[PDB]
């Protein structure tokens, strides 16, 4: 699953 | 077709910014210097190449049909707030909407191991 936190890390 | 929530319909749509917030490329130049249409945030206008957003083509087609919020703007589709913990807002793997774990029905305390999809994207039972 993804969260805002994981999406930030993934795309940042 | 992707179903829209009543509050998403007729909400203002921000002026889209025609460059990617991740790589600064236009629709003509993603990171591989290839053309790629942008996805744009309806709240702040910030855009991203789907490749820079790490979206699959399937998810991309879906989010393009919806009033989408960027990572920073995303608010819970249930309570309409952001809250203070980013690791508490799940993003749906079908529509990319955000939901706080405590706003799910029933509430979640622990992260799902695989995909997570929201109640909007789950089909009705027979
Ligand atoms: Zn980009
Ligand atoms: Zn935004
Ligand atoms: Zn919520
Ligand atoms: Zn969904």
């Amino acid at each position: 699953a993804r969260t805002k936190q994981t999406a930030r890390k993934s795309t940042g | 077709h992707m179903l829209e929530l009543p509050h998403e319909k007729d909400k203002p749509v921000a002026e889209p910014i025609p460059i990617c917030s991740f790589c600064l490329g236009t629709k003509e130049q993603n990171r591989e210097k290839k053309p790629e249409e942008l996805i744009s945030c309806a709240d702040c206008g910030n855009s991203g190449h789907p490749s820079c957003l790490k979206f699959s083509p399937e998810l991309t087609v879906r989010v393009k049909a919806l009033r989408w919020q960027c990572i920073e703007c995303k608010t819970c589709s249930s309570c309409r707030d952001q809250g203070k913990n980013a690791d508490n807002m799940l993003f749906c793997d079908s529509c990319d909407r955000g939901f706080h774990m405590e706003c799910c029905d029933p509430p979640l305390t622990r992260m799902p191991k695989g995909m997570w999809i929201c109640q909007i994207c789950r089909p009705r039972k027979k």
